[PDB]
RNA sequence: AGCGCCGGCCAACUCCGUGCCAGCAGCCGCGGUAAUACGGAGGGCGCGAGCGUUACCCGGAUUCACUGGGCGUAAAGGGCGUGUAGGCGGCCUGGGGCGUCCCAUGUGAAAGACCACGGCUCAACCGUGGGGGAGCGUGGGAUACGCUCAGGCUAGACGG
RNA sequence: CUGGUCCACCCGUGACGCUGAGGCGCGAAAGCGUGGGGAGCAAACCGGAUUAGAUACCCGGGUAGUCCACGCCCUAAACGAUGCGCGCUAGGUCUCUGGGUCUCCUGGGGGCCGAAGCUAACGCGUUAAGCGCGCCGCCUGGGGAGUACGGCCGCAAGGC
């Protein structure tokens, strides 16, 4: 399946910060505070030029670890995005934002989409009422995404309910607090959501 | 300012040993000899002298350019005239390319003028008076009229634009615009403003060169009567 | 001589890149109409019907653009390209959806159509294919 | 100032007795992303002062290219000795499809969206001053009408 | 949780062992006592219930070039004429309308493919609806070009 | 006895043209067959030198052959290593050979230098390797190999 293993040696090879735990990416306790410099024997040696292909692998890489998701799964996203009409980029990383585990994980359901998968993949959460624990479920505009009710008295959804109840949440989206549940408004811009990448070096990347 | 009776004195030369891109600036070859269409003369200085007014009263300099035997003086003597630059003697490759570079020979002429002003130690040994002098006499000989140029002219001055391909093809290289006297031998297409007429006859250069001044020192305050020149 | 057509548009690609005023052709109704497209394009100046030494021409008055600064002061050509598609060797037709666009609609197509000699935009308006003679720009 | 990408930097030798000795020399493309690149190839006895030399030249020649939203006016083909590039306009989502060479020289360009393809001789010096000439022969429609 | 890889192409570097041996190898190439190229180790890169290898097809190969190549010296002009078939053919006018162009029309099964919606928790998969096309049959139309039949011409060619 | 070719006149014919797979003819030298001829030269061959050796280079000899007729052979650095035809795109200069009105002009050849353009470069450039059209021949990495096999041709050698 998923990636499953360290994942501070990931921001640290990638040079950016990524949120890939949620509260200790905020801490000092963060690796990217703490040694900003690329896993391993080698990090603290000097950094020879990056070939255009070096670039481009990693800034692929640095979109996919964000949202755990595999190669594979990655890959036919693009490849839907790159046949879809419009221009692939956006697209791309609209598809990207519209699995469910990702969706949940914006919605502070989860401090991780790790977590957020975890969520999802044991039923906790529903979409537009019914019970959906496949990750990979593409969320369409107007959906109900809420927490299971048989799930609603759940320890850590509180923790992480109570950290949202009047924390702003991407333009696209909209959360009833208290209620448990938000709603999916509309597919994301590139420009709605900044992220640390450019989706153009991705697109020259699959190119090859 | 222009005159009439340039007939009395050139009206072009050079049996068949021409460039056919001067077609269009030919009479007839009557002696064995292409003979330029004086009417087009005519018709070129009147395009070609409002380009020199209009560069004067704008207080531009022209870089005149000779070096074949007969119009060797007759450039220094006019260009003085109108205390424009000139070439008379060699044309140094990349005067205007590599002008900074040529430049910095005149700094040192420069400071042989006032090495050489006394005495500043006139305490330098004997063989040294000797070579430093005929340093600045060789200067002299070459950077004599160039050294009043002090920054890329904004027009040059050519009594042969095939005798002076180079001096040509640099300004050019520098969209720097070129003016010049030319007869069948040359390339109309490479100069800017033609004086399409005899380049061997000093008669021919003096009337357009002596009289091209009597424009520019007209035209930047004052003006003036007959300027020296040879029989 | 085997392709008239392609002699004039020979006759024409060799003058003008020596910046010729004008030349001649030998004459045909189907040249003029060529030319015809030629000039109300203003690709060139236009034609005369002329004679040399007793025979029918058409003198095509060439134009070009405006005298070039710097090292070579050789202007623009007006007509960059032409060169003949249909010839007598393979004879090339389109249907109208066949018709290409030259250059982004920067170049103009020639054809013969049964509605006459017609630009690609004109054919494409009168909704005619035909022989597709050449390509200008 | 404008941006700079070193696209070649080679060493070549020259023999004498007791050996080779050697020259290096850059390719560097230079551009502003608003429509001005320059290509400059600069030699010197070692790599700094030729990477510099080519940034002077790139200066020196420059290029003004007609972008429309972001791609160029129309289809052009060059060839420069054996090598031969092509370039076709492209759409918004398209990006910029080309090899190391003429994609660096288009990017600087600020051309976004565009189809290329080399053909011939694939000699980066020969492929990159092949893309110059082909995009200092883009004309609009503008300057077509205005010819004619 | 595994498999491949970390000389360059090509993303990933160090220690030891070895010492033109053992071995690696897709191409270029590695190994002769300080090997990022062999063998292990640590570390790293890439994929992940897969990873690699062999085989074969298309691609990159405008390297059979219709789109889209060439033949002085790189591979490439027949040793040279003559001429059969064939390919190709000057200026003007008319008939026909063969090629060619346009319109109408029949045919182009279903599946698949592409756009949309929908059903299996998603997907794969599957259902429902939508849009074509060349090609050929038929009917009507156009005549510039090519063809054909007819009549003129002299600029090619031939003859005096 | 006989072919090609150029010019001037612009008199006749009226597109009668271009190319050309096959076919046919011609095709340097060497070689072959039958017969002549044989001075000089000269494969093979013999000898002398040279040289470490010298089945060579040099020297002294020397037979085919070299020559003629007829019949074969059909190759080549058979080269401009550049197929033929037509149209178009600066000129300068030497030359051969026609016609002018004889300065010079204009045809047709043969060279050289060069406009634009071409070319990887060298170079080519109105005798194109430039810009175009037509048709033919040909190339598709080096060796194996112009080999083998088959076929066709040849007296053979051996050719395609
Ligand atoms: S802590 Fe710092 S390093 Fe570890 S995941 Fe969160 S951000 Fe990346
Ligand atoms: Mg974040
Ligand atoms: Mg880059
Ligand atoms: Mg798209
Ligand atoms: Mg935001
Ligand atoms: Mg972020
Ligand atoms: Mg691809
Ligand atoms: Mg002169
Ligand atoms: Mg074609
Ligand atoms: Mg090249
Ligand atoms: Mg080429
Ligand atoms: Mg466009
Ligand atoms: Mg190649
Ligand atoms: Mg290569
Ligand atoms: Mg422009
Ligand atoms: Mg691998
Ligand atoms: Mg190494
Ligand atoms: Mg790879
Ligand atoms: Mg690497
Ligand atoms: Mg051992
Ligand atoms: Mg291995
Ligand atoms: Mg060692
Ligand atoms: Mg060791
Ligand atoms: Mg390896
Ligand atoms: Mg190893
Ligand atoms: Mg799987
Ligand atoms: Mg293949
Ligand atoms: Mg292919
Ligand atoms: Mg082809
Ligand atoms: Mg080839
Ligand atoms: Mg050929
Ligand atoms: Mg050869
Ligand atoms: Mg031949
Ligand atoms: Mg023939
Ligand atoms: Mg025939
Ligand atoms: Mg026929
Ligand atoms: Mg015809
Ligand atoms: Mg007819
Ligand atoms: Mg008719
Ligand atoms: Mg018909
Ligand atoms: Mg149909
Ligand atoms: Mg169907
Ligand atoms: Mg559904
Ligand atoms: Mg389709
Ligand atoms: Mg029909
Ligand atoms: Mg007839
Ligand atoms: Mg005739
Ligand atoms: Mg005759
Ligand atoms: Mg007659
Ligand atoms: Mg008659
Ligand atoms: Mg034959
Ligand atoms: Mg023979
Ligand atoms: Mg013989
Ligand atoms: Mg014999
Ligand atoms: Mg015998
Ligand atoms: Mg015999
Ligand atoms: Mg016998
Ligand atoms: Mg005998
Ligand atoms: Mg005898
Ligand atoms: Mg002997
Ligand atoms: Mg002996
Ligand atoms: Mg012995
Ligand atoms: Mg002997
Ligand atoms: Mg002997
Ligand atoms: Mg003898
Ligand atoms: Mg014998
Ligand atoms: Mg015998
Ligand atoms: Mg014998
Ligand atoms: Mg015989
Ligand atoms: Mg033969
Ligand atoms: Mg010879
Ligand atoms: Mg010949
Ligand atoms: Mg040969
Ligand atoms: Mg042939
Ligand atoms: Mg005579
Ligand atoms: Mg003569
Ligand atoms: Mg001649
Ligand atoms: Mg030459
Ligand atoms: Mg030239
Ligand atoms: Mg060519
Ligand atoms: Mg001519
Ligand atoms: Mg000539
Ligand atoms: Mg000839
Ligand atoms: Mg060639
Ligand atoms: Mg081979
Ligand atoms: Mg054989
Ligand atoms: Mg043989
Ligand atoms: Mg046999
Ligand atoms: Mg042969």
């Amino acid at each position: 399946g998923r990636y499953i293993g360290p994942v501070c040696r990931l921001c640290r090879r990638e040079g950016v910060k990524l949120y890939l735990k949620g509260e200790r990416c905020y801490s000092p306790k963060c690796a990217m505070e703490r040694r900003p410099y690329p896993p391993g024997q080698h990090g603290q040696k000097r950094a020879r030029r990056p070939s255009d292909y070096a670039v481009r692998l990693r800034e692929k890489q640095k979109l996919r670890r964000i949202y755990g998701i595999s190669e594979r799964q990655f890959r036919n996203l693009f490849e839907e995005a790159s046949k879809k009409k419009g221009v692939t980029g956006s697209v791309f990383l609209g598809l990207l934002e519209s699995r469910l585990d990702n969706v949940v994980y914006r919605l502070g359901f989860a401090v991780s989409r790790r977590q957020a998968r975890q969520l999802v993949r044991h039923g906790h959460i529903t979409v537009n009422g019914r019970r959906v624990d496949l990750p990979s479920y593409r969320v369409r505009p107007g959906d109900e995404i809420a927490v299971a009710e048989k799930s609603r008295n759940l320890e850590l959804i509180r923790q992480n309910l109570e950290a949202m109840k009047g924390r702003k949440v991407g333009p696209w989206l909209s959360l009833d607090v208290e209620g448990m549940k938000g709603k999916f408004l509309r597919l994301p811009d590139r420009e709605d959501l900044a992220l640390p990448v450019n989706e153009q070096l991705v697109i020259e990347f699959y190119s090859r | 300012v222009k005159e009439l009776l340039e007939a009395g004195v050139h009206f072009g030369h050079e049996r068949k040993r021409w460039n056919p891109k001067f077609a269009r600036y030919i009479y007839a070859e009557r002696n064995g000899i292409h003979i330029i269409d004086l009417q087009k003369t005519m018709e070129e200085l009147e395009r070609t002298f409002r380009f020199i007014e209009d560069l004067a009263m704008r207080g531009g300099t022209i870089l005149f350019v000779g070096t074949k035997k007969q119009a060797q003086d007759i450039v220094r003597m006019e260009a003085e005239r109108a205390g424009m630059p000139y070439v008379n003697q060699r044309w140094l490759g990349g005067m205007l390319t590599n002008f900074k570079t040529i430049s910095q020979r005149v700094h040192r002429l420069e400071e042989l003028e006032a090495l050489f002003a006394s005495p500043e130690i006139e305490e330098r040994p004997k063989k040294e008076q000797v070579r430093l002098k005929h340093e600045l006499e060789r200067l002299q000989k070459y950077l004599s009229g160039f050294r009043l140029l002090k920054r890329l002219p904004d027009a040059i001055f050519v009594v042969d634009p095939t005798k002076e391909a180079i001096a040509v093809r640099e300004a050019r290289k520098l969209f720097i615009p070129v003016i010049a006297l030319a007869d069948t031998d040359s390339d109309p297409d490479l100069v800017d403003y033609i004086i399409p007429g005899n380049d061997d006859a000093i008669r021919s250069i003096q009337l357009i060169l002596s009289r091209a001044v009597d424009l520019i020192i007209q035209a930047r305050g004052g003006v003036v009567e007959p300027s020296p020149s040879y029989a | 001589l085997t392709d008239p057509i392609a002699d004039m548009l020979t006759r024409i690609r060799n003058a003008t890149r020596v910046y010729k005023e004008s030349t001649d052709v030998p004459a045909s109704r189907f040249k003029e109409e060529i030319l015809r497209i030629l000039a109300r394009e203003g690709f060139i100046k236009g034609y005369e019907r002329v004679d040399v030494d007793g025979k029918p021409y058409l003198r095509v008055y060439l134009k070009y653009g405006p005298r070039r600064q710097g090292p070579d002061p050789r202007p623009e050509q007006v007509i960059h390209h032409i060169r003949r598609i249909s010839k007598p060797g393979r004879r090339v037709y389109v249907g109208v959806k066949e018709i290409p666009r030259v250059r982004r609609g920067l170049g103009i197509a020639i054809l013969s159509t049964s509605k006459g000699v017609l630009t690609d935009r004109e054919a494409r308006k009168l909704g005619v294919g035909g022989e597709l003679i050449c390509e200008v720009w | 100032d404008f941006e700079e990408k070193m696209i070649l930097i080679r060493r070549t030798a020259r023999m004498q007795a007791g050996g080779r000795r050697f020259r290096f020399g850059a390719l560097v493309v230079v551009g502003d992303r608003q429509g001005r690149v320059g290509l400059g190839f600069g030699k010197a006895p070692e790599v700094p002062l030729a990477v510099q030399k080519a940034g002077y030249y790139a200066r020196r020649n420059m290029v003004e290219v007609p972008l429309q939203n972001g791609t160029i006016p129309h289809e052009i083909e060059v060839e420069f000795g054996a090598s031969k590039i092509v370039l076709k306009p492209a759409a918004p989502g398209t990006g910029v499809i080309a090899g190391a060479v003429p994609r660096a020289i288009l990017e600087l360009a600020g051309v976004t969206d565009i189809l290329t393809k080399e053909l011939g001789s694939r000699n980066p010096i020969n492929i990159a001053y092949a893309t110059m000439e082909a995009l200092r022969q883009l004309r609009t429609k503008a300057d077509v009408e205005r010819l004619r």
